[PDB]
DNA sequence: ACACACTCTCCAATTCTCTAA
DNA sequence: TTAGAGAATTGGAGAGTGTGTTTTTTTTTTTT
């Protein structure tokens, strides 16, 4: 019977108050906060204690009991009044386990019972409800009472439930072996763990794998009971800001992927595109856009791709999504029956899981037509309109859209104009902020330049490999851009009188000039959506500085962006 | 059906050719089902052993390897040799690259072959499926944009949507050889574009989005558009869109020539082949196959800093040529000249240093590999 | 909906009305209700619930008319009086079945980019029962009244007695004019439960 | 948890037989 | 001659056991 002495193992390390106290500490704050579940780290353990911590691992649910009743005496014997509150207490872990760590794959039978540290993509949920643990029945004409454990009539106050709910993980395409499709497994989460994670989240879960019963076939399925859930994504900023001694907006602009070569204004409106404007809203009810849009055409090998890859991995929350690869359902919303409760409902597309984010779409002049009416409503709005499955909703989807495009023909045609090189409606063409046109210009003075940084691109080889080595199958900083870039994301910089007259008078101006000119010179008109446009680059820029106001430097080169997109042959 | 257990568990995959042992047993009113219990597994085709690696070390040191590999290469065909070295140059491949800023850079290598009826075009395609360690062999007609790259349907058990994977999923690591490639439909070509340069598949359909990997080799063989080459109506024999004769690092135009020697040679050929089919009774096919996985899983070359200045001083004065041609000419050409060149090159120079396990290109091997591209993309344009 | 948080769906409880509490909801309607949450009674651990319910809440001078709408936009002066008597409307003549109705009906023809949505959404904001929709058939739900597993909705439904305005009217279907055509003949229109040839007010 | 089909048991109703009113 | 008590055979009232149970992607022909 050494559980009762493995007990008092546990219990002992809990009473920490001779050596730095540092889990009574946290144990006190558990009760400050109302809480029921602590946190361990394994490091301390194997540190104190080699044998407890080394088979705690590999015999995961004897062990973890009796941690638990240590928790619940400790608890009790600092205030018997706050143990009295809840039934049983619980015990995460986090740290290095060592050989445990593994994904869905790796995971095979063979460590059943074992503590595990599984990581993955998730994919699903199913809805949260109730479970029953202890139930009790009254009789108020004889003040009798019973109960069990998981005439008289229910007490559902004397009885009591807890919460349950299902998810599953998928492994890191990235990962698979050659010629195979990604492998997955289903997660359990109980009581205060439930919703922790949604779909195209990356979490690491901590758990205890185990079997489920299923005559008999002799054949189970496996799952995952969570232990712990775990997700993944100021001086230096400070001063940094402060020195003013260049603009720093051209800085990080030209540091903006360094492998691409050129492009420096297609650079800046992307860098804008990171940092977006300001939302507003009026009395009536009305509201203004925040987010921006871009669109790119041009010829073959002009790197318009490679800009799209890139700020996928450089930004929060990006999806991607090809024309001929999707669906007008796909980037909306479609029914799923689910199979834990049998229940229909809704599940999330493309454009709904990019909520408060970027969606980069590729050959986006391959796509049916029917898609783009689907697309219409989420960039004009940002909400998208169901009526499926017996749910009539109005749905959040407020996203950047980033777009990419080859002309008709394949290569573009000097001696037409740009509105007959450009395949699309004049109708879609105008809810874009930016649409910019590349091309491939073969000049020898350019292409010396452009070749030789490519070659100097295919001769690096990292530092933590050797002369000959072969990968297996399966200036600014990027961190300090990313950590700037996030902080820049809180500014809301306002409006400034100056700032607004130098808009309408130029606006003004700009519109006399258009007025003049003819569309054998331009892409598209001028309106309202340019003053709009003007004042989101603005504010971007202002942002971008953390300056409070928006400045006259701000919408000069706001003006400056717009006319080189708009008025350049 | 077969059952499977403990250190036989993924020993396999769907479209391998094996050996069984095992016990056969079973599993209207007297109907029943029956399977076999599996005790042993041999696959018809593992790691190299010792002595392997000494002749695979023996095979790259020896000097003329490359015309040893090349006569090796679809031996019964007669003629061809700069077309068996290009053939050769695909099979090992360049070598994929990260950069610091995160990108990738693709390394393998993209071939079509383009021209006259009845020049042994299906035969080298069907050669090059059985020498790859990997490969699959489809027809343009018959074969459909969500069958080659894949597919969404609905689980035949449960009620859920499930994925499934074409052709350039199952050949991932591999070639994919495409006969008939002129006779698909435009919007059926389209769909392989991702594929063919980023070398995944983004997908979003269903309710579910995801990407697949595809890093695979392209090799195709097409007619003209009069069925013949036509010299008299130059580039009209063409008409695939300059978004996709981009993708292929090299063209060649295959013409049949009425030359009496070659034609008497020929015959000869081709009689004492049919007559030696009952008499019959360099490197081997399987002994070839094992010798190309070898070399693509160890070695990895780079440029010499000479190599990369001699290639990019030919790079200028090609671009300069190409640009004056359609300065001169009324019409735009078919074939464009673009960075994607000077990274073809690039790869080729690589897979001429692995064939000799050596861990630099030198100006040697650039010279070979531009001469390659210089007979076959500069002869199409 | 604005209480959803990021990138999620919205969720939805049965409430069991009884007593002197009936006939107070209706369909679309803000409400907050007091009540006890309670299990479903079987015939697994696991079981559904619902809200039983102990309170339901709910939450010249033509000239002056003419110049009070939309005057957040320049001249367009007797565009603002047709839109006026546009909302006032004529009269049912009714003469023994050789009808003549009252009702206006106007339409806007824009050049691209031009301030029609900003009278369009005043009036549609001024006016006391209305609706708005565009002719590219979104996502949601049509002009027309629809089915789901009861029938439901439609802008050409939700305004009846009142005015429905259609944007981009350009981009509809054959179906949509096809029953603009006969909501401006009958005011009446037709969609099938379940084969039955059920009809319904426009 | 709530309905058919089947098997089985023990209690006491119906008749034989002997006896008294 | 008419009627009641003691012994033997048989029906059926009753219990126990075993078992069953609209909403999305892809192809093919012919209408445009
Ligand atoms: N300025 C440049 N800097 C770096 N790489 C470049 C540059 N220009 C072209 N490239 C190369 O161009 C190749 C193709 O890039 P990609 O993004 O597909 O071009 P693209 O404009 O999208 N052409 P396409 O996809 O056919 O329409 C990459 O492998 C790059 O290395
Ligand atoms: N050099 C050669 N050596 C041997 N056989 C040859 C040669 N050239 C052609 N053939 C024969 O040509 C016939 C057709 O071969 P095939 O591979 O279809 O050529 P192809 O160029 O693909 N013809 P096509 O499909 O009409 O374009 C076969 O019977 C081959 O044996
Ligand atoms: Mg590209
Ligand atoms: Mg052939």
């Amino acid at each position: 019977v050494e559980l009762r002495e493995a007990q008092r193992d546990y219990l002992d390390f809990l009473d920490d108050e001779e050596d730095q106290g540092i889990y009574q500490s946290k144990v006190r704050e558990l009760i400050s906060d109302n809480q029921y579940r602590l946190i361990v780290n394994v490091n301390d353990l194997r540190r104190k204690n080699e044998k407890r911590a080394n088979r705690l691992l590999n015999n995961a649910f004897e062990e973890l009991v009796a941690f638990q009743r240590a928790l619940k005496d400790f608890v009790a014997s600092i205030d018997a009044t706050y143990a009295k509150q809840y039934e049983e207490f619980y015990v995460g872990l986090e740290g290095s386990f060592g050989s445990k760590h593994v994904s869905p794959r790796t995971l095979t039978s063979c460590f059943l019972s074992c503590v595990v540290c599984v990581e993955g993509i998730v994919t699903k949920c199913s809805l949260v409800r109730p479970k029953v643990v202890r139930s009790v029945h009254y009789c108020p004409a004889t003040k009798k009472t019973i109960e069990r454990r998981y005439p008289l009539e229910t007490e559902y106050g004397l009885s009591v439930y807890k919460d349950h709910q299902t998810i599953t993980i998928q492994e890191m395409p990235e990962k698979a072996p050659a010629g195979q499709l990604p492998r997955s497994v289903d997660v359990i989460l109980d009581d205060d763990l439930v919703d922790k994670a949604k779909p195209g989240d990356r979490v690491q879960v901590v758990g205890t794998y185990r079997c489920l019963p299923g005559y008999t076939s002799g054949t189970f399925r496996t799952v995952l009971i969570a232990c712990n859930v775990k997700q993944m994504s100021i001086a230096k900023i400070k001063k940094f800001s402060k020195t003013r001694s260049k603009d720093i907006f051209d800085q990080l602009a030209k540091s903006l992927a360094p492998s691409i070569h050129g492009h420096d204004y297609v650079k800046k409106a992307i860098l804008c595109l990171l940092l977006g404007g300001v939302e507003r809203d009026l009395e009536n009810g009305s509201h203004i856009r925040g987010d921006i849009n871009i669109l790119l055409i041009g010829d073959p090998s002009v790197a318009k791709s490679q800009l799209l890859r890139y700020v996928l991995c450089t930004a929060p929350r990006a999806i991607p999504t090809t024309g001929r690869g999707s669906s007008g359902v796909g980037l909306t919303a479609a029914v799923t029956t689910d199979q834990e409760t049998g229940e229909r409902r809704l599940e999330a597309g493309a454009m709904v899981l990019a909520d408060r984010g970027v969606v980069c779409i590729d050959e986006f002049d391959k796509m049916s037509d029917m898609d783009r009416t689907a697309i219409h409503e989420v960039m004009e709005q940002g909400r998208v309109t169901i009526a499926k499955a017996g749910i009539h909703a109005r749905l959040n989807a407020r996203c950047s859209v980033l777009a990419a495009a080859n002309p008709v023909y394949g290569r573009y045609d000097q001696y037409k104009t740009p509105m007959e090189n450009i395949g699309l409606q004049d109708s879609l063409l105008s809810r874009f902020d930016l649409l910019f046109i590349m091309l491939d210009q073969m000049d020898p003075e350019q292409d010396r330049e452009i070749s030789d940084h490519v070659l100097r691109m295919h001769r690096y080889r990292a530092p933590g490999e050797q002369d000959g080595d072969a990968m297996p199958l399966g200036m600014v900083s990027a961190a300090f851009m990313k950590k700037y870039i996030h902080v820049a994301k809180i500014i809301k910089p306002v409006l400034t009188q100056e700032s607004a007259t130098y808009i309408a008078e130029e606006y003004s101006r700009l519109r006399s000039q258009d007025s003049m000119s003819s569309d054998t010179a331009r892409t598209s008109p001028v309106t309202a959506r340019t003053l709009e446009t003007l004042i989101r680059l603005a504010t971007a820029h202002a942002k971008a500085r953390m300056s409070k106001t928006v400045d006259l430097q701000d919408a000069e080169e706001a003006v400056e962006l717009v006319q080189y997109a708009y008025f350049k042959k | 059906q077969l059952y499977c257990d403990r250190y036989l568990c993924d020993k396999v995959v769907p479209g391998n050719r094996v050996t069984i042992m095992g016990i056969y047993s079973i599993k209207g009113v007297g109907i029943r089902s029956s399977y076999i219990r599996v005790l042993g597994i041999q696959v018809d085709t593992g790691a190299v052993s010792p002595q392997e690696e000494e002749e695979f070390r023996r095979l790259a040191a020896l000097p003329n390897v490359y015309e040893v590999i090349s006569k090796s290469i679809a031996p019964s065909i007669f003629g061809g040799t700069d077309m068996k070295k290009a053939i050769a140059c695909l099979l090992f491949g360049g070598s994929r690259k990260r950069l610091p800023d995160g990108l990738t850079r693709r390394g393998d290598i993209n071939l079509l072959m383009l021209g006259d009826p009845g020049t042994a075009k299906s035969q080298l395609l069907k050669f090059v499926e059985k020498c790859s360690p990997i490969g699959v062999y489809t027809s343009g007609k018959g074969s459909s944009a969500a069958g080659l790259t894949a597919s969404v349907m609905r689980d035949p058990s449960s009620r859920n949507f499930i994925m499934e994977g074409g052709a350039m999923v199952l050949a991932d690591g591999g070639v994919v050889c495409i006969d008939e490639f002129d006779k698909m439909r435009e919007d059926d070509r389209v769909a392989i574009h991702e594929a063919m340069e980023q070398q995944t598949i983004s997908i979003a359909k269903a309710g579910i989005t995801t990407t697949l990997n595809s890093r695979c080799s392209v090799l195709a063989a097409a007619n003209s558009v009069f069925g013949r080459w036509d010299e008299t109506k130059g580039e009209d024999n063409i008409d695939f869109m300059p978004t996709i004769l981009s993708r292929f690092d090299m063209i060649f135009i295959v013409k049949d020539e009425h030359n009496e020697e070659r034609d008497v040679m020929l015959a000869k050929h081709v009689i004492t082949l049919h007559v030696s089919a009952l008499t019959q009774t360099e490197i081997d096919l399987a002994k070839l196959k094992k010798f190309i996985a070898y070399c693509r899983v160890k070695c990895g070359p780079r440029l010499s800093a000479e190599a990369a200045e001699k290639l990019k001083n030919r790079y200028i004065i090609m671009r300069s040529g190409a640009r004056q041609h359609e300065r001169d000419s009324d019409r735009r050409s078919s074939i464009p000249i673009t960075v994607r060149q000077l990274e073809a090159i690039v790869r080729i120079a690589e897979a001429l240093s692995k064939m000799k396990l050596q861990p630099f290109a030198t100006e040697a091997d650039v010279e070979e590999a531009l001469r390659l591209f210089q007979v076959s993309t500069l002869d199409a344009a | 909906s604005d209480q959803v948080p990021v990138g999620n769906i919205p969720r939805s409880i049965t409430v069991l009305v009884e007593g002197e509490n009936t006939r107070i909801a209706q369909p679309g309607d803000h409400v907050s209700v007091t009540g006890i949450f309670l299990p479903i009674l079987r015939t697994g651990l696991l079981s559904e619930t619902y809200l039983e319910a102990h309170r339901i809440v709910k939450m010249d001078f033509y000239e002056k008319l003419a110049a009070s709408i939309a005057p957040e936009i320049y001249g367009h002066e007797d565009v603002k009086k047709a839109l006026l008597l546009l909302l006032v409307g004529g009269v049912d003549q009714s003469p023994r079945g050789m009808k003549i109705r009252g009702n206006i009906n106007i339409c806007l023809m824009g050049d691209p980019g031009v301030a029609k949505s900003q009278l369009l959404s005043y009036i549609d904001r001024l006016a006391p029962r209305s609706q708005y929709t565009t002719g590219r058939g979104s996502s949601g739900v049509g002009l027309t009244a629809a089915v789901l597993r009861t029938l439901e909705g439609g802008a050409l439904v939700l305004a009846d007695q009142g005015v429905c305005c259609i944007d981009e009217f350009d981009k509809m279907a054959e179906a949509d004019r096809t029953a603009i055509h006969e909501v401006m003949e009958q005011q009446t229109i037709s969609i099938a439960k379940a084969g039955i040839l059920t009809t319904l007010n426009a």
